[PDB]
């Protein structure tokens, strides 16, 4: 008997090949530039690199037999062409009979889709190779990669609730920490935008610098995620909606006017600091201790988030607040327009 | 004043 996840996976891929279907091939051939060969090459490159890392031991990850790697890979390739066909068929340009060459020639989409497929398969088998293992192995930037998850969730309805939950979890992981690492492509995108961080109001309502759209979507997801977390905290801490709006305003200020604070840190660290300093200055005060016990009941919350925090060297959240956060945000805080809460 | 004088756990 297979586990529910692996049997579900088996149901999704039943009767299908690790090659393009006739329908997909036809779409490929209606393009001025037919992607089919370059797509094969990407899967071949990804497949080889995956097998090399899978079968070799890193001291944190005992290596595993090539026959299992290939079976994992094969399954992910079947999923890839299935989801790609679904995506291409439902595309607007396809429905209007317009050439999809430019759409189909973006390498980052195909790489991300194949990685997400590999992640689906690995998860289904309860692999020890935990995200972000697959995107570090394949050299996929978190800032680019996360965008495919929502496409996958949309384009394959055969995914289980548990599979979708996992995909949402690793998107949250990217949004909260991984895309903020010092070497993330996020910083590049902000850079060509003159380090102008979009405000919540700007992205939560419908010749540009490139990555403008990428910046807008990423921060929309970030603002959306942080608002959900802040709403829960305010509920469990039973705070007025006015302090909530003030806490939100302070948090946005740190994202927009102190974005370097997020580099190599965690989104929730800035959100919890925003909570306390605003509760403090408005005399609605809650202790950081009760702030954090309320925080820890959230799904993403692990001890290291407020216990291990980057200082310059690591310390708990309180030390971060005192030696770093206060100095930067106290001018804005001591000042208590308020931002819209999503 | 705006500093946090609490400690942990």
């Amino acid at each position: 008997e297979f586990t529910q996840s692996v049997s579900r996976l088996q149901s999704i891929v039943a009767g299908l090949k690790n090659a393009p279907s006739d329908q997909l091939i036809n779409i490929f051939e209606s393009c001025v530039r037919n992607p089919v060969e370059n797509i094969m090459k990407i899967l071949k490159g990804i497949g080889e690199t995956f097998c090399q890392h899978y079968t070799q031991s890193t001291d944190e990850q005992p290596g595993s037999h090539i026959d299992f790697a290939v079976n994992r890979l094969k399954l992910a390739e079947i999923l890839y062409y299935k989801i790609l066909e679904t995506v291409m068929v439902q595309e607007t340009r396809r429905l209007h009979g317009m050439d999809m060459s430019v759409l189909l020639e973006q390498d980052i989409f195909h790489r991300s889709l194949m990685a997400c497929c590999l992640e689906i398969v690995l998860f289904a088998y309860s692999s020890p190779r935990t995200f972000p293992w697959i995107i570090e192995v394949l050299n996929l930037q978190p800032f680019y990669f996360y965008k495919v998850i929502e496409v996958v969730i949309r384009s394959e309805e055969g995914l289980s609730r548990d599979m979708v939950k996992h995909l949402n979890s690793i998107e949250e992981q990217i949004l909260e920490s991984l895309a903020w690492s010092h070497d993330s492509a996020l910083w590049e995108a902000l850079q060509v935008s003159a380090n102008k961080v979009p405000t919540c109001e700007e992205v939560i309502f419908p010749n540009r610098p490139k990555r403008t759209g990428s910046l807008a979507l990423f921060y929309r997801k970030v603002y959306h995620l942080a608002s959900v977390r802040l709403r829960d905290l305010c509920l469990k801490l039973d705070v007025s909606n006015e302090l909530r709006r003030k806490i939100w305003t302070c948090f946005e200020f740190t994202l927009v006017h102190c974005p370097d604070l997020m580099k190599d840190r965690h989104l929730d660290q800035l959100l919890l600091c925003a909570f306390y300093i605003m509760a403090k200055v408005t005399k609605e005060e809650r202790t950081f201790q009760e702030i954090m016990k309320s925080y820890r009941n959230q799904p993403q919350a692990n001890s290291h988030v407020y216990r291990s925090v980057l200082l310059k060297e690591r310390g708990d959240l309180i030390k971060f607040y005192n030696t770093i956060y206060v100095g930067r945000v106290k001018s804005f805080a001591l000042k208590y327009p308020l931002s819209p809460f999503p | 004043d705006l500093y946090c004088y609490e400690q942990l756990n």
